[PDB]
RNA sequence: AAAACUUUCAGCAACGGAUCUCUUGGCUCUCGCAUCGAUGAAGAACGCAGCGAAAUGCGAUACGUAAUGUGAAUUG
RNA sequence: GAAGCUCAGACGAGUAGGCAGGCGUGGAGGUUUGUGACGAAGCCUUGGGCGUGAGCCUGGGUCGAACAGCCUCUAGU
RNA sequence: CUGCCGAAGGCAGAAACUCAGAUCAGUUUUAUGUGUAAAAUGAGAGUU
RNA sequence: UUUCAAUGGCCCGUCUACACGGACCAAGGAGUCUAGCAUCUAUGCGAGUGUUUGGGUGAUGAAAACCCAUCCGCGAAAUGAAAGUGAAUGCAGGUGGGAACGCCCUGGCGUGCACCAUCGACCGACCCGGAAGGGUUUGAGU
RNA sequence: AGCUAAAUAUUGGCGAGAGACCGAUAGCGAACAAGUAGAGUGAUCGAAAGAUGAAAAGAACUUUGAAAAGAGAGUUAAAUAGUACGUGAAAUUGCUGAAAGGGAAGCAUUGGAAAUCAG
């Protein structure tokens, strides 16, 4: 059993015509969802950020957009993520702001923009979202000048300590828990 | 750097020139380019091969030693021309060819970008030189000026 | 079992040879060079 | 580029004067002063030299050699063999007197010819 | 090319990557090696071998006198004092 | 052998110069540089820039104006940070190498411009990179 | 050159297509010229070539020989012309065949259909 | 210019592209070899194609 | 020691169907599409034309009828 | 044809094995203002010529529609 | 197809570099008893 | 070309003399494709290198070509059973030879690449000491 | 306990576009009246076979012959295209001409004799 590769050109010009039908198809709106910044979960590429599923609730309701109305201006949710810090929280909830700021919303029975809508909407456009949201890369440090308590500081002595706290951690761990 | 002129619709010169870029500067390679070319020149190829069932279709085993005839398998059966008749080899009529051609033969090739960008390169290179040309065979006898450059 | 040579009117057989019942072996004088080696080896 | 990668690329072996056969090769050139292939005789391959065809000579420059219209001038003789001589080797004495022998000898046989 | 084969001429014949120190001011663009290194500045240039794909930073090299502060995980033993030395500090980062 | 393995032209042209200069001339310099020319790359490594500012201001130096000449090719050591005034002729020279060295010092030559200037290699260090580092 | 990927080039599937083409293709396929004074009257170059029309050879052994169309012999793209014939070995007559690519119409068999068919065809009648 | 580039400055079409180094630059061996530099160096010139 | 016979050479004539050229075929790759049947399927049988055995088409309305388009044939 | 020219000397069995240079076949890219119904390919020949050889060119006859040299590529060679 | 090298009962060749050597020899002398050592003749010898 | 005269000439292949194949002719017919690894050669770049998993452009045929992007692969650091630790003292150490070069005035002098003999240090794993220091153990290590 | 497009597969089916593929002992078994002729109780097995010419213009008519055919003609550029039809090789056979031959024949070297070509 082989598995030849003589399509991939074929396969690729199929996938552009798709994309080309999309756009065609639902021209008023980017072709691309809004997606949230999230960081790689492992010590190898925690220091990345890349795009996650969707939002979350407690994302939402900071933001201010209810997780109902969410799916129907473009904005997918994600039910299963959480925030555990808030950096994370306004990071994402900023997102959501740009987003609503760039984003322009026609009244449905085109009678009157009804509460939230767009007075003029003749300005529509179909422009995908990278260029108005970049994600962006965890911000490298800039220069900064000398710390003098960091200087005294040594460094790699503490990690040989709370290291062999670490590893005799159960050790002591007993030694209290049996003489208590 | 040197210029060379503009020539019009007319056939004139005119008064603007285009100084001459670095890449007619590029080193002619005809060695490289050759080898770049013969690489480049097999990626638009489609694949052929046999059908990977034929010479097998038919039904045919060896007789036998001791037969006073070989020991190729034979086609079975009886009142027809190819009853008796070998099968299941390259020597054989109608049998399977040695080897048969297989899709997955290695059609395209791989080339570094930097080895093709140094083919195209020496290629424009070599364009704008005049004896390469006639070597090339343009009948280039009365071209007024190479390279040529024409207005927009 | 017998034995049998196929020359002649014994040459081109797909079973049983003409006039041969019980067990049967027939030579056609080209095995005994594939012999000799064999009994060599 | 130069003279000679122009030659390693062309005079060796692409050009659309060359006729390679059981173990020789010649020179369709109309430019070429001996019709076989050389450093001394390939004006491709080379810089400024002369040839003649039926007579009319050309001649060659390198100041204007980028400008292929006015590159080759042509002189026309149509008085004698003799004096097509004089002409050719006159031409040629303030020139690179290697290849004046093969010109004049190349008027002597297509003279022949007329 | 099977017409220069043999057979042509035969018929009929039958996670912690490490860098040392002496690569670290490599890691700067050129920018910052040209507006840091070999002056006098009150803020010291800072250099990230986690955003460049470095667990670790190791001994092998020397540094010029010019100061520099290392973000990393891990450090190496005298390293640390030859940031010292070279005048920088080696603040951990997590 | 008397010819180079390779088909390149410019290779082939350098090799037809020092075979005129080897045969025509008293130096052994370029009998080697000829020797060297038909070396294979695995008998020609380069030589870091490293290397040859090491070699020139090497303990009594007396680098001065000497021209450093490698049949190689003059890589790149990013690990110094500071590039002294050196000038190389060798064979072919990384972008790398070749910024550093015009921006920050000396000159780069081809082996026709050691030809022009020392073409019996007077003042001439001829340098060879390390060999083996086999993997 | 061709542009599409509806039409083929492949030398095959073409002679497939025209050695199989049913009695309606063969008609547009059986077409012929017009002649300079029909041409410039109906401001047509070509037209299809049907019995009764009065056409002229202009190539072959019979260049220049005129007459009327007894029958477009479609299913070998031939037609058969009045008096142009053989003489057999007996002395009988066999019509010989002349390609309809080879001769130019000189009268036309005027009906209202082929005037529909001139005035559709970028025409004036 | 902008396509191709020079061999300092990269081309603006090509992410880090710059055109390729010569090994020989002055290429031209026959006058070089034919060049003042030359012949005040080389020993006199042995003779070409001899009697036998 | 001439004929006949045998053999060799050459011309011609036979036998045979190689080679050369072609090719409505095959093979391979890619692209597009989703559509059998108890409202009787795939398959089999037997028939149908002015003169038909096979191939194709069709079913006692039988080398087919109706409808639409073409516009003057079919052909031995 | 610097991949060339030139002078001189020695040497010459050859299996296994190693190295090098060439002849021929189908197809592809480039070139030859390439050949061809005033006759392409093929075929026959007691004709002529070339090469140590693989092979190549050619005269005569037949024949009827395509074919070849040069540089690369390729292989069901 | 042709040419060159060419065995074996650890070989022949290829590449990388030593010294213009006293460096080797299917050898003979000299000395000590077929071993060893230090004149003849021949050869450019070699090392991984 | 045929033929005669004199001289010479055992029937080819296979297999260890024999034996096995061979009536004749035409056509077909047997070290191929592919995955990995290794040596060598060539090309490009070079402490970097690799576009074609993917995206964009390509209209003139668009399965080609050209362009763009983050991962990631190999390399840039080795050792230890493993936690781990994890390299120029001394011009990134010296000595001798050593290619090439220079200097004179054949030789000598410098001068020293690569590489080879040495050689000390450093990274470790092993041992002693509580990092310094001591081993003359070790790794196709700096 | 349950549903759900998309990216994914696709030696079958239906359409197409191609090809550095094969060129009638090849390519599918089948370019053709091919899963046909034919073989086997049966499951099944399973071939061979393309080319006149632009157009049959497929040889009227006469003669010999029982007829088949042949010989004259006639069509055609061609019958060295007559259906047993493009080109038409070898093995093998017949005729003619030349030559040799007492239990082998083949081949090589030198030269004569005959034939032939060439400078």
């Amino acid at each position: 059993y082989v598995k030849t590769w003589f399509n991939q050109p074929g396969r690729k010009l199929r996938r552009r015509q798709a994309r080309q039908t999309k756009a065609a198809k639902i021209a008023p709106r980017p072709v691309e969802a809004i997606r949230p910044a999230v960081k790689p979960p492992t010590i190898r590429y925690n220091m990345k950020v890349r795009a996650g599923r969707g939002f979350t609730l407690e994302e939402l309701k900071a933001a201010g957009v209810s997780r109902r109305v969410a799916s129907t201006i473009g904005i997918p949710v994600d039910h299963r993520r959480r925030n555990r810090s808030e950096e994370s929280l306004q990071r994402n909830v900023e997102r959501i702001k740009v987003y609503l700021a760039h984003l322009i919303v026609f009244p449905r029975k085109a009678g009157q923009p009804k509460k939230g809508d767009a007075t003029d909407v003749s300005g529509a456009e179909q422009t995908d979202v990278a260029a108005v949201l970049p994600i962006t890369q965890e911000a490298v440090e800039e220069a900064k000048p000398i710390t003098e308590e960091a200087k005294n500081f040594n460094a790699f002595s503490t990690l040989s300590n709370e290291r062999a706290y670490a590893r005799y951690a159960g050790a002591r761990a007993a030694f209290q828990k049996k003489r208590a | 750097r040197p210029t060379v002129s503009i020539y019009n619709k007319d056939g004139s010169v005119s008064s603007e020139t285009l100084a001459l870029p670095f890449v007619f500067k590029a080193p002619i390679r005809p060695d490289l380019v050759r080898s770049v070319h013969t690489a480049v020149a097999k990626n638009k190829r489609q694949p052929y091969a046999v059908s990977e069932k034929a010479g097998h279709q038919t039904s045919a085993e060896s007789w036998g030693t001791g037969r006073a005839l070989a020991r190729i398998p034979r086609v079975g059966g009886g009142g027809t021309h190819r009853s008796g008749q070998a099968a299941f080899g390259n020597m054989c009529r109608s049998g399977r060819m040695f080897a048969p051609t297989k899709t997955w033969r290695k059609w395209h090739v791989k080339v570094n970008q930097n080895e093709k960008r140094y083919a195209i390169a020496s290629a424009v290179a070599a364009s704008g030189v005049p004896s390469l040309l006639l070597a090339r065979g343009h009948r280039i006898e009365e071209i007024p000026e190479v390279p040529l450059v024409v207005d927009d | 079992p017998t034995l049998v040579v196929a020359k002649g009117p014994n040459k081109g057989l797909k079973s049983r040879p003409k006039g041969v019942k019980g067990k049967y072996k027939m030579v056609d004088s080209r095995m005994k060079k594939d012999l000799r080696a064999q009994k060599r080896l | 580029q130069q003279d000679e990668v122009i030659w390693q690329v062309v005079g060796h072996e692409f050009c659309s004067y060359r006729i390679k056969g059981e173990a020789q090769n010649f020179c369709r050139n109309e430019y070429n002063v001996t019709g076989l292939c050389n450093r001394q005789s390939c004006p491709l391959a080379n810089s400024r030299y002369a040839t003649v065809r039926e007579l009319y000579l050309y001649m060659k420059t390198i100041e204007r050699a980028h400008f292929p219209s006015k590159l080759w001038q042509r002189i026309k003789l149509s008085k004698n063999y003799a004096k097509a001589l004089e002409q050719i080797d006159q031409q040629l004495l303030y020139w690179p007197g290697r290849q004046i022998h093969r010109c004049k000898q190349r008027l002597t046989r297509l003279t022949q010819y007329l | 090319p099977t017409h220069v084969s043999k057979t042509r001429k035969l018929r009929g014949h039958v996670w912690r990557p490490t860098v040392n120190l002496d690569r670290l001011w490599t890691l700067l663009p050129n920018e910052a090696r040209d507006k840091y290194l070999g002056k006098n500045t009150e803020v010291a240039p800072v250099i990230n071998v986690l955003q460049s794909g470095y667990g670790k930073v190791l001994g092998k090299g020397r540094l010029p006198e010019t100061p520099v502060i290392v973000q990393t995980r891990y450090v190496s033993r005298r390293a640390e004092e030859k940031i010292k030395q070279a005048g920088g500090v080696v603040e951990l980062i997590a | 052998r008397s010819k180079p393995a390779s088909e390149n032209v410019y290779l082939k042209l350098l090799v037809k110069l020092y075979r005129f200069l080897a045969r025509r001339t008293d130096s052994r310099f370029n009998k080697a540089i000829l020797k060297r020319l038909f070396q294979s790359k695995t008998n020609r490594p380069p030589i870091s820039i490293s290397k040859i500012a090491a070699l020139t201001s090497r303990k009594s130096a007396s680098s001065q104006n000497k021209t450093t000449v490698v049949v190689g090719t003059v890589t790149d050591d990013e690990r110094m940070l500071t590039v002294p005034k050196l000038s190389i002729a060798a064979l072919r020279f990384t972008k790398s190498a070749r910024a550093r060295i015009l921006k920050a010092g000396g000159e780069v030559l081809t082996l026709d411009q050691l030809a022009l200037r020392a073409p019996t290699g007077s003042n001439t260090v001829l340098v060879r990179g390390k060999k083996h580092a086999r993997e | 050159m061709k542009f599409s990927r509806d039409v083929t080039s492949s030398r095959r599937k073409q002679r497939k297509a025209h050695f199989g083409a049913p009695s309606s293709v063969r008609r547009v396929l059986m077409s012929a010229p017009l002649s300079k004074e029909l041409r410039e009257q109906y401001k047509i170059r070509s037209l299809p070539v049907r019995r009764d029309d009065q056409i002229t050879v202009i190539r072959g052994s019979n260049k220049g020989r005129e007459g009327k169309i007894t029958s477009v012999y479609r299913k070998k793209f031939l037609l058969l012309i009045e008096r142009v014939t053989r003489e057999k070995a007996n002395g009988a007559s066999a019509p010989v065949g002349i390609d309809a690519s080879k001769v130019v119409i000189t009268k036309l068999h005027l009906d209202k259909d082929r005037k529909d068919l001139i005035v559709r065809k970028g025409g004036k009648v | 210019d902008s396509v191709f580039g020079s061999t300092t400055e990269v081309a603006q079409l090509k992410k880090n592209y710059f055109l390729p180094e010569n090994i020989i630059s002055n290429a031209d061996v026959t006058r070089l070899i034919n060049s003042d530099e030359i012949q005040s160096i080389v020993k006199a010139a042995g003779p070409s194609r001899v009697k036998r």
